[PDB]
């Protein structure tokens, strides 16, 4: 058939565009990092990053780790179940992206503001890590449903030389597009007029 | 630090400068790292001193 | 017809008793942002604009000025979504959409509220009017009812002692 295809085309991208519409810009957790930011860096002046959402925060995370792992390795001292609190709900939010979990973190160690806050940030960072990368994995299998249809409709194009033929081909050969593939989906009645007139 | 004083801190310091709010301002330049510290025991403690 | 405007005395007043008893995913949302990120929502639209594609923008001011006569069924138009990833820009165009919408629930109300009180009022104009009609006692107790401009609980309660002016029309009109 074609017109399975051109319905799950729609499918992926209403299913897509509702995400997007969807996104959740976790106000709680950058509250949390944003008080930790700025806590950490009282403590490492005297020796004793924004858009949680951006395609680049990913690397900003993997270098932020490593600058938090070159600032506790300065100050090598931690419980095996605040590990495990902390790992354990990583892995969920990686599975549950819509509702990520703030685990008031459970303190056994130093009561200096590092070792408390650098804590936190041991945990609001692999957070971080778990939003942001499990974002881009949905997301990314979210583009490749669509670019597998899009040579799917590549193939519509492939079909009989109809107008609106070379028009579906014109309109879908570009990869994923959050406004035009949307705005490109409500101008498409002449498909409907299409691929009726096309296999009846 | 750590139990309701940390550690205690003696100096015997000469000094050219005569002048005692000059002279406790180079401590705050050289002592801010206990400043940091004179903050933290601060805001763990809203009625303890 | 004098029973057919008593008939719409009751069904306006209804309307309006059942408007005024009766959103928690307008408030509650709204101002538990405004604590992390009405009057209160005017200045926090004044506020959004101090702290985007055109498409977005018609369907905005789409469901804005459709829910602001459709007071009752108010659509959700979700958030479209094509901003930026930081969690402030799209929180400050999704919260925009519902100062805008609660803005246009806000102007919804006051003009739905002060209809309910004008065509009472209009209709109390045509009920003193029932006074002057010929000569019957309910007649008088119809007036003296009614000559009181519209009010919550005073009339709600008329409704209820009106039970005389219901014998007066068959009394009266027949």
């Amino acid at each position: 058939r074609e017109t399975q295809l051109y319905n799950e085309m729609v499918l992926w991208l209403r299913y897509h565009e509702k995400l997007t519409a969807r996104r959740p810009g976790h106000l709680p957790l950058l509250t949390r990092i944003r008080q930790d930011y700025d806590k950490l860096f009282g403590f490492v002046a005297a020796r004793p990053d924004d858009a949680v959402y951006g395609d680049d925060y990913v690397p900003r995370v993997d270098v932020f780790l490593r600058g938090l792992e070159d600032l506790a390795r300065c100050l090598c001292a931690m419980r095996a179940e605040e590990v495990n609190r902390l790992m354990d709900n990583v892995r969920d939010a990686a599975e549950r992206v819509l509702v990520y979990e703030v685990l008031d973190v459970r303190d056994p160690l130093n009561e200096d503001p590092s070792v408390l806050v650098h804590n936190r940030l041991v945990y609001l960072c692999r957070l971080a890590y778990a939003i942001s990368k499990s974002w881009q994995t949905l997301s990314h299998m979210c583009l490749d449903r669509i670019n597998s249809l899009r040579r799917r409709l590549i193939l519509a194009f492939h079909d009989r030389p109809a107008f609106a033929r070379v028009y579906a081909r014109n309109a879908l050969e570009r990869p994923v597009d959050g406004t035009t593939a949307y705005n490109l989906l409500r101008r498409l009645e002449e498909d409907f007029l299409l691929f009726r007139n096309a296999l009846r | 630090n750590s139990d309701r004083q940390g550690r205690p801190s003696a100096f015997v310091v000469v000094s050219r400068i005569t002048h005692r709010h000059t002279l406790i301002n180079v401590l705050r330049y050289r002592f801010r790292v206990s400043r940091f510290h004179f903050l933290n025991n601060s805001i763990s403690g809203y009625g303890p001193s």
